[PDB]
């Protein structure tokens, strides 16, 4: 049995890190657009102010 | 000459739409009081009023008079009430608008090139700068309202 648990799970973690990759998307990676549409309409309301 | 911007020279208050309001009524009726009036002095016919009227030098003793000088309801430069209001107000309103101006556009110069600029260079400056721009939104917002 410690040959199929190595086995076994080593399939698993292949599974897991294409999801746990895919899944950081909407937190990790989300963040660095959610900062860049917020400093794109800052950027416009301080251009808008200073005319 | 500007209807089109004389309207909208006011900020965003509604206060000066009673002023702009007198000052557009008056100037639109001086000009149309002296194109309907004569641009010319008299006319004192008295080719044909000296020889038709009934007493002898009557039409003449009074054509000599009106044709010399009289009095009229005008005024001088002496009471210049628009004349020192208009530098006062340059002072409090166009020089204080050149410094917020100035500083307006240096910081947003500065927070432009902050945020497309990496993270441990040229960061800690750039969070410098965030916190000015930050602080301009909340500025904009209270000089508005």
């Amino acid at each position: 049995i410690l040959l199929v648990t190595f086995l076994g799970f080593i399939a698993l973690i292949s599974k897991t890190v294409a999801p746990l990759y895919g899944e950081m998307a909407k937190n990790r990676t989300d963040h660095v657009v959610g900062l860049l549409n917020q400093a794109r309409a800052d950027h416009v309301n301080a251009v808008k102010t200073r005319i | 000459l500007d209807w089109t911007k004389i309207v909208s020279k006011l900020g965003l208050s509604g206060q000066t739409a009673a002023a702009l309001t007198s000052f557009k009524k008056r100037n639109d009726e001086a000009k149309r009081i002296l194109f309907e009036l004569k641009q010319q002095p008299s006319n004192v016919d008295f080719a044909f009023y000296k020889s038709t009227l009934k007493n002898t030098a009557i039409v003449d003793k009074i054509q000599s008079d009106v044709s010399k000088f009289t009095p009229s309801k005008a005024n001088l430069s002496k009471q210049l009430n628009l004349i020192e209001s208009f530098e006062a107000k340059a002072l409090e309103n166009a020089k204080e608008t050149e410094s917020v101006v100035l500083a307006e556009l240096t910081d947003l110069e500065k927070t432009l090139e902050n945020i497309e600029s990496x993270x441990x260079x040229x960061x800690x400056x750039x969070x410098x700068x965030x916190x000015x721009x930050x602080x301009x939104x909340x500025x904009x917002x209270x000089x508005x309202x």
